[PDB]
């Protein structure tokens, strides 16, 4: 298998199979020294290759491919970079009392080390524990990145294992190791250490399973440190290789940058053979002044073809400016990905947990999105469930109003005429109560004005009530566990929220439950502890679908053994379908209205629970378990026997009662729902619910309002033909049928050219339940699907309900493809895991028991009414700011590097340059590269109290009108205006060519008009982005001043020293001479002019939104909306 | 615990401004320049038109001139004045001789007799022209070395190859020595000599002087300073050969911290024409009238159809004269205010109203 050795120094040059080297495995650090080449090549000193006109292929292909990728990535070799070195630490070397292994330093990562990890460390590679400090090894495993779930399961290592233990007994260990390889596994993993003792000095195994086995993802909570060697490596950790199944590239800006960057070097290149072309009708003149003065060959052939070691010093050297694009955005995204971070009304405080990005690359594509796929268990419903209706014999006493305000549509009653009724009736229950240690402060429970005078007590009525209400509270799959703060309060952990409900509700309704105990359950009687107990437990699964269990009753009389019943619960599919005629509770005027009275929950939209009893004989009351050990607890529990013994014996059934579950919706939902479908997003509900409480929240919940349609599915079939004959089957043709009805009802458009599309908001609403077997044979086949869309296409909000796990995520894929439009994903489960993935940016609620659908998300905000604020705010910022400084940045590089053509034509293109040497290197790094930074972090185009007023603000996204491609056409051609002003501007002052100086000395350089052309390229492009930024302020606004006389102040430094060649005193020369300061005063003006005025045309007479919503901003309609404001919050006022 | 640090930055609460583009801050902004950028457009010409210049070309003095005194075929000179608009007394050229000592293609002093009827007032600077010299080439501006300039000492490996500035053709001859001003630029130096004062001619024969003390920058000497060798083993380029016909001796070693018309050359001119500063006079008046100076030709322009020539002048805060950079004002004056009452004549018949947010409300 696989092969691990100890104590060994691992050398590099060795074969030998003693060698762990000698396996060859990869490293962690999954270029920078292809730039240098770049750079030294580029202009100057040390050019490696300039070979003309055969790297033209070879270095505008490696950008825009193999550069692009390495610069987007920043959490694959930035996560990795800042990780080293993980507390390298000083125990090490030197080490005495012989035998005993003196210390080494292999690498900085590697295999072989005794290196701790302590608290908030991300753990290099895989690791099986040997030692810790605490009892037991009282540490475990940690869930952040590759590993999912939420509770702390313990962990051991084994007992003589953890004898070594101190900075004495660190290198006492020597045994080598079984392993594995690469599975794209996560919880699988094979091992056994036949490991050597410190006590006795002896051999001894340790078996291994998966839980010892830590990752690499990991950082560790709640503890200080543990210890182990590094056992596994760290390059065959597989959460680069599981997740994600996407690259994330990123959206439709940087898929379509890199044909921008084409775009800026195919207009290039046409301007290097026009260079080309006359650059030959130069040599052969003759006449010119080459021949005298100048020593060379009367011929062309400078390197190549003419003058072409000029003509590849500038494609080497336009070839960093897409290389400065890629590192330009990779600080603003990750900017602007922290301060959603950094942001405090995006903190879930009753959780202590910020929205942390998961994804530092993409946070554009929030600001685009036009799908939003939720979950409604879950993500847009609490997922708390409680208790608050029973039936019991009849009478179903009191109604918790809750969700009857979607049967009763046309009006609500939570005004003052249904709620402070039963408010006035829940005063009603807590104002009193007949037994103490009821809780009374998170109770909410199956309120009890009175049965019998208050207390309950020939009424066989209350003699099986409170047979079934403690029945639920003392047989249930969860323990009660105890609250470490105070004794007196009980705290419920369970993985069915359900189960947990009945429970902690019984406890409130009376008879105070404390103590679920193996030594027993208590009730209380006398003063003395009677106390209850039970045998075994039953399990609820999903594919046995109910629940019984094993309890004890006593022989409570002397002399007699009395007869005991068994309980049943669960789902209602089989349940009313036994029927009961032998026992004493027979289907009779009871039976049939109660499950009425259980119909009538799924009406109001609760989780319709039942309680049921079983029939046995006396005799096999012991022969009943006595096959249980051999058959069903032994080997076959997996197998189905347990259904078949389920069924055999029970061949009808004794229904008495049920109980009704019902769910809350999480905070602010029903106002972020009506925030975002008014902002243009299209909104589906992926539901794993019917239709009639998937719908009844879709009032409640207002994404529903005024229209759907009644649809009658009515078919029970399948489709196992797919050639021929289709009006002869039942259920393909009918939904089928039903699509172009409610096309031909709503209007005839059946169509095939599906190349037609806007991504405007419908204007007719729409409504759509389509039933989940549906969907499976609509998105089947081919041409099937596509009436499936256009008819989605054009509604506010479809739903989508009893939709299987990966059904949710081939509809996602539906319209991510088949339309040229990106989605979103909410979620919180996994279910819709592989949702999140499909989508472009897959938001996920965080904080629960199950967490999966939180590291594999793209963002993780706490509850639902964040993503209102998440999308509206942080992300519609973060496209208006980054689809205006792309263009920003094509800008300004063609503001300058454009006038090293505009000097070839007064230079016979010969190939003198115009800058300094350091006014090429300074220029796109400390001049002007960094207000574009800035624009890109620091542009509230309207305040964050005003986007979430004005949702509709977020249609500029949608419709793609921030950024296309004609926009990017007329900002080069806005650069190719101003670099014939700041070229030509310092020409026609020498054009005649007097003397420019007050002093009469004159200074005509080829670098003393590069200090004339530089100045004013550099202040005319940083007012252009200063003009064109919303909200200037203090600090964008300061950092764009000392970017404007960092041009200023690297002249008067670096050409007053002595190193500067030709330059001693370009300070005093140009910048005291009142000729820079005459031009300097026009060419700021002429660059601004051509755009001042456009800005001022288009921000008058056909202004966009975004300008008419802040000029009312200054009219003072905005005034009274508070800073750190939110709508989608209870705690605050609306306004 | 981890409630994010709201400070007003990371929440982005900084103080700002919030500009918006109103025909109330647009209206005062377009006035404001075009009212400005008039009257600095009238300021600049004002100062810009009292320039006077003196421009003669002598290119062709060797080929087409006389023995005696012939007038200037006019499309060899032009200069203008402020009190003088029209003035049509043309100048005279007079070429010497051919003197046969060691005759070149191009030799015999071109002596030309101007005439100005103004004063250049105060400072007074002897520039010279040079057009359809292209001396901006790509191995020319980078062809000299700057051991050589500050004055150091050079291998043969120090200025021959070096990054960016090498004396890459001319550092040896078939003797391999070491040339003292290696490169393109001086060896191809302006040896035209020029007197150091302007005769005074016809009337009153007192002088003026014309020094070549303080040509070029006062700050500039602590970059061409003098030489740290003084060897047998360097001689001049291959184009000094008629001023130094036997090398460097003990005596002719150039001291370049005061050589101060060879510090103008080492700056090579950047574009078709070049006017280097060659003979100032900071101390006296210039008189009107008429006077005569005397070039010695030696600087063999002709075969390139390129020109040498003269520029006599005084010079303004704002350089030489030039009418651009005053009427560019009044180009960029007299378009803002155009794009000022063209954005008011729509803005008062268009007529947007600041109303609630379009096509949300559509
Ligand atoms: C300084 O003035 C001299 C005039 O004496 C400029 O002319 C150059 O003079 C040298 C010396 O005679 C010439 O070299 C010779 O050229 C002939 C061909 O005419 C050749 O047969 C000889 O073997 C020798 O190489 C040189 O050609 C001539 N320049 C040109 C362009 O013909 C000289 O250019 C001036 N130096 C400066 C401005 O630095
Ligand atoms: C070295 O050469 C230079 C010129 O190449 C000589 O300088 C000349 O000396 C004579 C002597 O009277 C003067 O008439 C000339 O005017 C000088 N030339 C210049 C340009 O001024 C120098 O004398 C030579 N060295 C020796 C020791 O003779
Ligand atoms: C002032 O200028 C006069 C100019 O007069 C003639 O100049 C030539 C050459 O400059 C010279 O060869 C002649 O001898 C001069 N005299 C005559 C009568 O032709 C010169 O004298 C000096 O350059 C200057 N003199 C003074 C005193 O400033
Ligand atoms: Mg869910």
């Amino acid at each position: 298998l696989r092969t691990v050795y100890y104590n060994m120094p691992l050398p590099k040059d060795m074969i030998d199979e003693e060698g762990n080297p000698i396996m060859q495995y990869p490293r962690n650090k999954i270029n920078v020294y292809f730039l240098v080449l770049i750079i030294l090549g580029a202009f100057q000193i040390f050019g490696v290759t300039n070979p003309g006109l055969s790297a033209v292929p070879l270095v505008v292909i490696v950008i825009i491919t193999a550069i692009k990728d390495a610069i987007e990535d920043s959490r694959r070799t930035v996560l990795d970079l800042e990780v080293n070195n993980t507390k390298t630490h000083i125990l090490e070397g030197v080490e005495n009392e012989d035998c005993k292994f003196a210390k080494n330093y292999w690498k900085g990562v590697k295999v072989g080390d005794i290196v701790r990890i302590h608290n908030n460390d991300e753990i290099p590679a895989d690791i099986i524990l040997l030692s810790t400090s605490d009892t037991d090894g009282a540490c475990y495993v940690e869930t952040k990145n590759l590993d999912g779930e939420t509770n702390l399961k313990v962990r051991q290592s084994l007992k003589c294992t953890n004898t070594i233990r101190t900075s004495k007994d660190i290198a006492r260990t020597k045994f080598w190791i079984e392993s594995e390889g690469p599975h794209s596994n996560l919880y699988t993993y094979q091992g056994n250490m036949k490991w050597r003792n410190l006590a006795d000095g002896e051999i001894r195994n340790e078996p291994i399973t998966i839980n010892n086995v830590l990752l690499r993802g990991c950082t560790l909570r709640n503890t200080k440190w543990a210890m182990g060697v590094v056992m596994f490596t760290g390059g065959d950790t597989k959460i680069m290789l599981n997740s994600g199944i996407t690259p994330t590239k990123k959206s439709r800006i940087s898929r379509e940058l890199n044909f921008s960057v084409v775009i800026n070097f195919v207009l290039l290149f046409i301007l290097c053979f026009v260079s080309g072309i006359a650059n030959g009708v130069y040599y052969d003149k003759k006449g010119r002044s080459r021949f005298s003065y100048e020593f060379g060959t009367i011929a062309g052939s400078a390197a190549t073809n003419g003058f072409v070691s000029f003509w590849v010093a500038v494609i080497l050297y336009q070839s960093l400016v897409p290389i400065s694009l890629y590192i330009s955005v990779e600080i603003i995204k990750t900017a602007q990905a922290a301060f959603i971070y950094g942001d405090v009304l995006l903190y879930n405080a009753k959780l202590d947990y910020p929205c942390t990005p998961k994804s530092w690359n993409i946070s554009d594509d929030l600001g685009q999105v036009e799908y939003i796929f939720s979950d409604k268990t879950g993500t847009l419903t609490q997922n708390v469930m409680e208790f608050k209706k029973c039936t019991i014999n009849g009478v179903s006493y009191g109604r918790a109003y809750t969700e009857a305000l979607a049967g009763l549509r046309k009006r609500q009653g939570i005004d003052v005429e249904t709620e402070g009724r039963r408010e006035k009736a829940e005063i009603a229950k807590d104002r009193d109560t007949m037994i103490d240690e009821l809780r009374a402060l998170s109770g909410n429970s199956q309120f009890y004005p009175e049965e019998v005078t208050f207390v309950s007590k020939g009424e066989v009525q209350q003699r099986c009530c409170e047979h079934f209400m403690l029945a639920l509270a003392l047989c249930h799959s969860v323990l009660v566990e105890a609250n470490p703060d105070n004794p007196k309060k009980l705290d419920l952990k369970a993985q069915s929220p359900d189960e947990a409900a009945l429970v902690a509700t019984a406890r409130d309704v009376g008879f105070s439950f404390v103590g679920k105990t193996k030594k027993g359950l208590i009730i209380e009687m006398q003063g003395i502890q009677k106390e209850f107990e039970i045998l075994n437990i039953l399990e609820f699964n999903s594919s046995r679908k109910r629940m019984s269990c094993i309890v004890k009753i006593p022989g409570l009389n002397p002399g007699d053994e009395p007869r005991a019943l068994l309980i049943c619960k669960g789902a209602d599919s089989i349940i009313y379908s036994r029927l009961s005629r032998q026992s004493g509770s027979n289907s009779e005027a009871i039976l049939e209205k109660t499950a009425l009275h259980l119909e009538q929950y799924a009406t109001e939209g609760l989780r319709t629970l039942c309680i049921a009893q079983r029939e046995l004989s006396w005799s096999e009351y012991e022969k009943w378990n006595e096959k249980y050990d051999i058959a069903a607890a032994s080997l076959a529990n997996r197998e189905d026997e347990l259904e078949v013994v389920a069924d055999s014996i029970e061949r009808e059934l004794i229904l008495l009662g049920g109980t009704a579950i019902e769910d809350r919706l999480q905070d602010g939902v029903p106002d972020c729902i009506e925030l975002l479908a008014e902002a243009g997003i299209k909104l589906w509900v992926l539901t794993g619910d019917k239709v009639e409480t998937a719908i009844n929240i879709g009032f409640s919940c207002n994404l529903l309002n005024n229209e759907m349609e009644l649809l009658v599915i009515k078919t029970t079939g399948d489709d196992v033909k797919e050639f021929g004959s289709e009006p002869s089957e039942i259920v393909d043709a009918l939904l089928s049928k039903y699509l172009k009805e409610y096309f031909n009802l709503t209007g005839s458009e059946e169509e095939i050219f599906e190349a037609k599309k806007d991504h405007e908001f419908p204007k007719g609403n729409y409504a759509i339940v389509i039933d989940g077997d549906a969907l499976k044979l609509a998105l089947y086949g081919e041409d099937i699907r596509r009436k499936f869309l256009l008819l989605c296409k054009n509604c506010r909000a479809v739903l989508c309900c009893r939709v299987s796990p990966s059904q949710k995520a081939a509809v996602v894929k539906l319209v991510k493809d088949s339309l040229d439009v990106m989605t979103l994903a909410i979620g919180d489960g996994s279910n819709d895991v592989a949702m999140i993935q499909s989508a472009d940016v897959g938001i996920g609620i965080a904080g629960e028991e199950g967490r999966q659908a939180v590291m594999c998300s793209d963002y993780a905000i706490g509850q639902f009414r964040y993503l209102a604020r998440l999308v509206l705010v942080h992300g519609r910022w973060s496209y208006k700011r980054l689809a205006e400084m792309i263009p920003e940045f094509f800008y300004k590089n063609m503001i300058f590097a454009l006038a090293l053509f505009w000097y070839g034509i007064y230079n016979d293109f010969d190939g003198s340059y115009l800058y300094e040497y350091t006014y090429m290197m300074f220029y796109n790094l400390a001049f002007t590269s960094l207000p574009v930074i800035f624009l890109g972090i620091l542009d509230q185009d309207v305040n964050d109290t005003i986007s979430l007023v004005v949702p509709q603000l977020y249609r500029v996204g949608i419709l793609r009108k921030e950024w296309n491609q004609r926009k990017f056409l007329w900002y080069m051609l806005d650069g190719l205006y101003q670099s014939i002003i700041c070229f030509f501007f310092p020409y026609l002052v020498y054009h005649k060519n007097m003397i420019v100086t007050s002093n009469g000395l004159g200074l005509d350089h080829r670098y003393f008009v590069g200090v004339y052309v530089t100045t004013i390229a550099v202040i005319s492009c940083n007012t252009y982005v200063l003009l064109h930024q919303y909200r200037w302020d203090w600090f964008s606004g300061l950092f764009i001043a000392l970017s404007c006389l960092v041009v200023f102040a690297w002249t008067g430094i670096w050409s007053s020293a002595i190193a500067s060649r030709e330059f001693f005193k370009a300070a005093a020369r140009i910048y005291g001479a009142p000729s820079f300061w005459a031009v300097f005063f026009v060419a700021v003006l002429f660059c601004l002019l051509p755009r001042f005025t456009y800005d001022s045309f288009q921000k008058f007479f056909y202004p966009t939104d975004v300008e008419i919503v802040r000029e009312m901003w200054q009219h003072g309609h905005f005034d009274h909306y508070p800073p750190g404001y939110d709508p989608t919050d209870p705690n605050r006022p609306k306004v | 615990n981890r409630r994010p640090k709201e400070d007003a930055f990371t929440q982005q609460r900084l103080a700002a401004i919030n500009p918006v583009l109103t025909p109330r801050t647009v209206l005062p902004l377009y006035l404001l320049i075009a009212v400005v950028f008039v009257i600095v457009g009238g300021c600049i010409l004002a100062q810009n038109s009292k320039v006077d210049e003196v421009t003669i070309y002598y290119q062709d003095c060797m080929t087409n001139a006389t023995s005696s005194w012939s007038d200037i075929p006019s499309e060899h000179w032009q200069f203008v004045f402020h009190k003088y608009k029209t003035y049509n007394t043309a100048p005279q050229w007079r070429f010497v001789d051919d003197e046969s000592d060691d005759f070149t293609k191009q030799r015999g002093t071109c002596q030309i007799r101007f005439t100005t009827p103004s004063d250049m007032k105060n400072n007074v600077y002897l520039n010279y022209v040079l057009e359809k010299f292209a001396a901006n080439h790509r191995r020319y501006v980078l062809s000299f070395s700057e051991d050589q300039i500050r004055g150091e000492d050079a291998s043969y490996e120090t200025v021959h190859d070096a990054t960016g500035i090498n004396c890459k053709p001319l550092s040896k001859n078939a003797d391999g020595k070491i040339y003292y001003p290696c490169g393109l630029i001086a060896n191809s130096m302006f040896n035209d000599t020029f007197p150091l004062q302007l005769t005074n001619v016809g009337d009153t024969s007192n002088n003026y002087s014309l020094t070549n003390k303080g040509i070029n920058w006062e700050s500039d000497k602590k970059r061409y300073k003098k030489t740290k060798y003084n060897y047998t083993q360097i001689a001049p380029p291959p184009y000094w050969e008629k001023m130094y016909p036997d090398g460097y001796n003990e005596t002719n070693i150039p001291d370049i911290q005061d050589w101060e018309e060879f510090q103008n050359w080492m700056r090579p001119g950047a574009f078709d024409k070049i006017t280097k500063l060659i003979r100032i006079n900071k101390n006296d008046t210039l008189p009107a009238g008429e006077y005569q100076l005397d070039i010695g030709l030696h600087w063999p322009v002709l075969e390139f159809n390129g020109k040498k020539g003269i520029y006599l002048t005084h010079g303004s805060h704002l350089g030489g004269r030039n009418p651009f950079l005053g009427i560019v004002y009044l180009i960029g004056g007299c378009i803002c205010a155009a794009m000022a009452l063209i954005l008011l004549t729509f803005w008062l018949f268009g007529g947007r109203k600041i109303a609630d947010a379009s096509s949300l409300s559509w």
